């Protein structure tokens, strides 16, 4: 018995479909949705080479750089050019400090939740082109370039199908959905449409073991230990193959010691997926320990790793971004409103000037205006403020 | 059904709000529904209710930093307010979850659970009319509807109930046909005059029969659910007859409005968990407070972030900003204060008031206003003046000042 | 079945009530009490409010130099609400336990400051006693050789109190609960006294403090008195000043005729000067080393040259401390 | 026979290491078996090895001191393969003592039990013999010895190894009987040269028959049989197997080699274990590494000791110094690691490459190989070039100058 | 129930006991220890108080700079209590043990110093223990049980009644006390109120030193309440020809023949670094000078060695040099 069937909830890396370089190592301005950023962006397809030609087991990838640059935004190009079904896990390093769960089963599910099972369930589709609609329940008349045969099917099936494009289409799925395209009924009657779904291991442990019960963790050891089992029976057998995903860890530095081990421990097995890591910190502290090591990674890990640096934005890269973004989330917006934009995300933050374009869409639309206005932006830069203003006025306040 | 567990003593002090008070472009009047002054953050606060209102808040959280006595509770019960009719309001400071008996699980996970409520909707044969006679005897009272007057038995707490209601002869009101119980609603229009309309504090007779189909709509929260119960399986049974009850249709989820002040006092852990609790379909506007400026994260050493926050879930935080009251407007907040708290204040007394309010804080003239009332009282007068005002302020004193004292 | 039944030291047998009246006027002499008159009439305003009922969901803070009788004026504030008033005057340090965890000590201080009378017919009998001695009927070296009273003892007893005052022979009487050196407490302890004043039955709260600026025990911030501040908005803090001459003359009559001691009045003045440079609870307590010694030479009177005997057998504080650690310094 | 779980990967970049390269005096020669450089740290390595040798390391151990990247690892493995044939190497570092599932004993133990191999010696029916024909009928194979040939049925997984060993007709090999498996001993010496002699890779006409008795010599480490059983009670039923084997006389137990990198950051607490371990008559040579001077030890607050060592195992320690490497050693060292990992390389690329190696460290210089050999591969080239190098410099960075940017 | 570290090693095998004799005067040469005879000397008043009787509820203490000879003087008064004398010589970090706490360790420590002689055998009252405790690497597999010491104990009190056995009193010594905190302390103070106890000898090398567990500093990280019952006695650091003789007698144990200009060049290393270091050299130096096809090991041998192997400071002082970039 085994049932089977978050950063794209939010949509902040919607418009990354792949790295974009592409031209054999050779980065494009313009690209998937990618701008600016050229060397980080090769180290990336550099790093895709070496995990399509199975040379970067032992080792990882960290990203270092001042927040606002990009870092998961590589991560999400590389996960998507790895494959179009790459599984793409996007924790932070402060997450694994629960209420509910040990550190080890945070890691374990971030872990579990970033490799891949393709399921390739080959489903019997029965395409044909419809030349008489046979009432009703009865039979249905469904021919191809192999033969014509008759197949059993319900008299509402048949109602819906009168509705459908006769006889353009009639490809149906059995049990499920007649898709209508063309006449696309070729080759047998009997197609297999081998549906290649790819789920990770968590889903798999959550579906198997136990709305709002969010509100009111732990997996089990046994759900564990016999999907680990059966995975394997799966791959033995043919159904499923294993594909290994992305693991990004955001904030690395808020790791600590006492699971930097587990790293180590886990990623050196076969089925473990590339793991990347994101810093904006110098040399800092190990949580953990009392010694001061580059980025807060211990050394013995750290020599493991493929560093890539990301440089700041620019004036044309910010507008770009932002452009891309309002395209993405159907807001309108006017040049000298763009160029006030950018300027305000060059001043403080690519972030903060991300969260102000709902603002100023939703104070335009209150207004009964189409197109967001300077005045618009103006007016949500007054209202919500950033990190660094804030702390600055209050702690003016502070001083006493 | 069941009682409300809210805590009404940290609502008592917020009692005057009657929501944010816009116009219909947005623009803060200045005066409205209790709130004065603080225009720029009720704009705000207007804003973030128009994106909850359209959904737009995901997993999107607010946080207000200001001084203390800046309104910041104040405008988080307004946005509870102004989101529906009883769109429930937990307020909560970050302490609370250092308690020695019980684990901050079980509080983020009680304080949670009174933040999101339940609106129950059911069409009742009640006994909905305008009380036209009343002979208390089995209290037989005369009940008039779209019928007529028809005669019910009742019982002796319900006419006790009734006049805890306050009601006269002519009020539509219902009383409960399955087990009894007097609500007042209105008035009736039987007797109406000029400036008492229907389908208002002024009700029609009720259409149909006395034993009028209405839909009444009570409105809980979960945690009066649990509570009602006489452990985690409680809570899971109370789970699974909400997911019931929803289905059904007969009920309906709304989020409410989880405020937590003294953001700077929570664990990192406990951060981790409010992050996770605001990944789900259906979760309060997790509203934060914050006084304390680059602070270190608790359960972190050597770790410095804004208002003590970390930086995984304080990027999906937006920031209003309440500034300092001025003394005019000082003068209006504590006027209405004292007048929804009935404490009759003179002028001189509340310029005083006031500036003793811009001296160090609002909550101590706040607090400032039952022991001159008590001194007014004793002293054989009905309103506070400026002696009274002055005595009582020389005979209590704040934190500040009495810290400095004492280190002297 | 279930049954039923700072004084014992007697340092203040000589306080009854607050002694302002007047309607909330000090009176100088008044009935035990002397002098600091401002904290007597903040005194008589948070009575009024706690005899009306307009002090739930508040309570009292008393900040002064130790030494100023403090806890004089909170005993005088429970005298004052009745001659049944229950009061506890637990301290900080003593939520600390080996057998009770802070849960449990809090939650002693607590049932322990609320009393309820039984009125028995045989003449309906009034007799008030604290809820805690209720518990502790229901479980000669037994202060040697645990205490936690058992949850199901506490439930029961809520619930046989409900009973009794529904039925209409009981009534409860909420009492006062000092804590003093509140500076002391930890958050998770100041989170349980938040949380526990939220009853409609909850005794009055004063806490006493001698100490300002001070690190909350459990956390790592600065804040006034060593209080949260989710606790400190709700407070009506009253400060104490120091004695002078003619107060401490007074206050160390009155503790000598309670005593049953007999000084010279020369004797008084410098019994006086020692408790206005060291600390006045320093002179009680001189006043019975004083007395045996005048016992020890067959006299009635106790002399100047007594105490200067018995100041120097019996060291201060101020004097013992410097002593060691300027020996600690030279060492 | 159980399969093997060494971590193939941390001692992957140790692979054209051979010996410690010392000549019939102890002498070090400047490059030889692999090693290249550091002839003062081989020597002593080898005066160590002669001193295990002799059993006078009756509960002493090594430490090697010296800045990161200057073969302390590379030594240690020379050090275990000059041991012997097959003598464990079980290298360490000290931070995976610290995990959240297995306690520290149960990691040292681990680590512990990797060190301690055994040399089974069992004597089993085999077939060694020139394989003449491969009929396929079961696979009917003739094996020739003195005897003659003999014709006997193959199992269809003995024949897929001996097809992996690429055995072909006219080539002495070995079979197994009892069990069935092919490993690869050599050809007949019916072609043998001068230069292939008898008892080799060169194996002549099995004397005898071609079903032998022999006694056949396998490596296992006891950690290795570990999880040949899926406690303390596997670990038990183990140590009792063991102790049958050896007193049968069948079986050998050899001491191995237990590096521990990064020693500093080992707990007092494992400082203990490690003690009371390496003094028993059966145990790894323990070699610790070191790259930090005075050191607190962890698990005290103050106590500053050598290396973090505690001053009681630190007694019974020798020290060796490993010296940095001049730019034609790197050079060499780089070459090296290319020839054994298959990469053609150009002469200013490796000048280029020991420059860079030189200015940070040896470790990061090696580890930019493959990817400069796929940028090569992509661009179109053979051979990796100096642009190609370069241009992987610019990518991807190292942690000193990676933290200095992230600076400011 | 069923009956039958510094031995072991070596380093200590050379000397039979302090040879002061003549009455409690200290002999140069005595019986393998050479030279410090003023330690010596108090060491022998303290063997007197113990076989007087007036040893019971104190303990001895040794300072002095590492390499100067503490161990030595404690096997000095264990061989000179008797021919069969339990001498125990743990150090202060092996009380800190993932299997046994610090009670547990403490307590192993006590009885392995507690012999008993039966009739001669003469064995350690632990290792009886460890006797009457259920594969040629046990080893590897603490935690000994907790009644079977108190049967263990009633036996050896029935051994002692009906005449079997006899209970000696052994030597436990310490090395490094200031590592022990102020919880193992109040164990060592309380176990000392026994009337079978053995004598503590306790050593460091460290004077005012915080005491471990609390704030407040102590002389050798000691609380007070131990510290006013110690003898204490201090070893002065060795010169040239003493530490000579030293490796003298050292290396006629170890079966190693060396000249004389080694011999010197040997002891003014050893002078500089430590007498540990030096004798570590001696075993090095042989075996090189065992390949070179060499009997007499020169002074050439010594200069390779040296070059080989390096001492504590150097091995620091390198690499704290190190951390400058
Ligand atoms: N080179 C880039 N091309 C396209 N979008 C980018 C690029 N760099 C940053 N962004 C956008 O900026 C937004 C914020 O960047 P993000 O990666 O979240 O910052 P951080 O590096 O701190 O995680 C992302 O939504 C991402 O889409
Ligand atoms: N702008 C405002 N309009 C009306 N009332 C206000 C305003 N600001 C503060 N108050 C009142 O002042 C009292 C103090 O509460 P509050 O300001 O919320 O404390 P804090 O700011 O420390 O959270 C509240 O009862 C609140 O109703
Ligand atoms: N106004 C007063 N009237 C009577 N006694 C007083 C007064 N002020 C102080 N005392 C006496 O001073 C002593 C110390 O008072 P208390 O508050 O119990 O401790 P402290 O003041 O040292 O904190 C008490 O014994 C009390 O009788
Ligand atoms: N003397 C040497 N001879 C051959 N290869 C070496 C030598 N020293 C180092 N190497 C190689 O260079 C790399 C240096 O890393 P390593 O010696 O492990 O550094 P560390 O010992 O400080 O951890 C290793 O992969 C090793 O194979
Ligand atoms: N007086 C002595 N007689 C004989 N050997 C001595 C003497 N003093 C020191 N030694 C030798 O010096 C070596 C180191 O001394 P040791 O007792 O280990 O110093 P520590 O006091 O630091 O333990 C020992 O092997 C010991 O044999």
């Amino acid at each position: 018995k085994v049932p089977e069937i978050r950063i794209e909830r939010i949509g902040a890396h919607s418009h990354i479909r792949g790295l974009g370089l592409d031209d054999a190592l050779e980065p494009r301005q313009a690209s998937q949705g990618m701008v600016g950023q050229l060397a980080a962006r090769r180290a990336a397809g550099v790093v895709l080479e070496m995990i399509r030609e199975g040379k970067i087991a032992g080792r990882a990838v960290l990203i270092a750089g001042q927040p606002g640059t990009g870092k998961t935004a590589i991560a999400m190009g590389m996960a998507q050019a790895l494959g179009p079904d790459t599984p793409f896990t996007a924790i932070a390093g402060s997450e694994i400090f629960s209420l509910e769960m040990s550190k080890t089963e945070a890691l374990t599910q971030a872990f579990r939740r970033s490799i891949g099972v393709r399921i390739k369930e080959e489903t019997e589709i029965i395409e044909g082109e419809v030349v008489e609609i046979q009432i009703d329940v009865g039979k249905l008349t469904l021919k191809t370039t192999e033969m014509e045969t008759i197949y059993d099917l319900g008299t509402k099936m048949i109602e819906s199908l009168t509705k459908d494009k006769v006889q353009a289409g009639d490809v149906i799925t059995i049990d499920k959905a007649t898709g209508k395209i063309s006449k696309c009924p070729d080759g047998e009657l009997q197609k297999r449409k081998e549906v290649v779904h790819t789920v990770s291991l968590h889903e798999i442990d959550v579906i198997n073991s136990r709305f709002l019960a969010l509100f009111s963790g732990e997996i089990k050891s046994e759900v564990r230990e016999q999907i680990n089992a059966k995975v394997a029976e799966w791959r033995e057998e043919g159904k499923a193959e294993i594909i290994p995903g992305v693991l990004f860890i955001d904030e690395v530095h808020m790791l600590d010691i006492e699971s930097f081990s587990f790293l180590n421990r886990a990623l050196e097995s076969d089925m473990a997926p590339v793991l990347i890591m994101a810093t904006n910190r110098g040399i800092t502290r190990i949580r953990g320990t009392s010694y001061q090591s580059p980025h807060g990674i211990p050394i013995d890990l750290l020599d493991r790793l493929l560093i890539v640096s990301t440089t700041p934005y620019s004036e044309k890269d910010t507008k770009q971004i932002l452009r891309i973004r309002c395209e993405e989330e159907d807001v309108e917006m006017s040049e000298d409103a763009y160029t006030v934009l950018t300027r305000i995300g060059l001043e403080t933050s690519l972030r903060y000037a991300i969260q102000l374009i709902t603002a100023a869409s939703l104070v335009c639309r209150k207004r009964k205006g189409t197109e967001v206005q300077v005045d618009d932006i103006k007016r949500v830069y007054s209202l919500f403020l950033d990190e660094s203003r804030s702390t600055q006025y209050m702690k003016e306040y502070q001083d006493a | 059904e069941v009682k409300s567990t809210t805590k009404t003593q940290r609502i008592a002090s917020h009692s005057h709000v009657k929501g944010l008070g816009l116009d219909e472009s947005g623009l803060a009047k200045q005066a409205a529904s209790g709130l004065v002054g603080q225009e720029n953050a009720r704009e705000a606060c207007g804003v973030i209710v128009e994106l909850i209102k359209s959904k737009k808040m995901a997993g999107r959280a607010v946080l207000l930093a200001g001084p203390p006595g800046t309104g910041k509770t104040a405008l988080a019960l307004a946005i509870a307010q102004e989101l529906g009719s009883k769109v429930p309001f937990c307020p909560m400071v970050g302490s609370e979850v250092y308690s020695t008996e019980i684990k901050k699980t079980e509080v983020l996970m009680e304080n949670f659970r009174r933040a999101i409520g339940l609106r129950i909707k059911e069409t009742k044969e009640v006994y909905e009319g305008e009380v036209t006679e009343l002979t208390p005897c089995h209290v037989i009272i005369g009940l008039k509807t779209a019928k007529g007057t028809k005669q019910l038995k009742l019982d002796p707490s319900i006419f006790e109930s009734l006049q805890k209601e306050r009601v006269e002869a002519g009020d539509v009101i219902y009383i409960e046909a399955n087990s009894g119980a007097v609500k007042r609603q209105g008035r009736c229009d039987t007797y109406a005059t000029e400036f008492d309309l229907e389908a208002e504090e002024y009700v029609p007779l009720p259409k149909g029969d006395v034993h009028k189909k209405k839909e009444i709509i009570q409105d809980v929260t979960l945690h009066d659910l649990d509570v009602a119960n006489a452990t985690d399986k409680l809570r899971g049974e109370i789970n699974k007859v909400v997911n019931k009850y929803i289905d059904q249709g007969i009920a309906e989820l709304v989020p409410g409005v989880l405020f937590v002040d003294e953001v700077h006092m929570l664990d990192i852990e406990c951060f981790t968990y409010l992050h996770r609790a605001l990944e789900s379909s259906i979760a309060p506007i997790v509203i934060f407070a914050s006084n304390r400026g680059n602070c270190v994260i608790r359960g972190t050493e050597d770790i410095t972030s804004p208002h003590g926050i970390p930086l995984d879930l304080l990027d999906r935080v937006m920031i209003i900003r309440t500034m300092l009251y001025t003394p005019q407007e000082m003068k209006q907040i504590i006027k209405i204060r004292a007048q929804t708290e009935g404490i009759n204040i003179s002028e001189e007394a509340l310029n005083h008031l006031g500036e003793i309010g811009t001296k160090t804080t609002l909550r101590y003239s706040v607090q400032l206003l039952t022991p001159a009332n008590l001194l007014a009282k004793i002293n054989g007068k009905d309103s506070i003046e400026k002696e009274h005002v002055e005595e009582i302020s020389e005979l209590f004193y704040d934190a500040k000042s009495s810290a400095k004292i004492l280190a002297d």
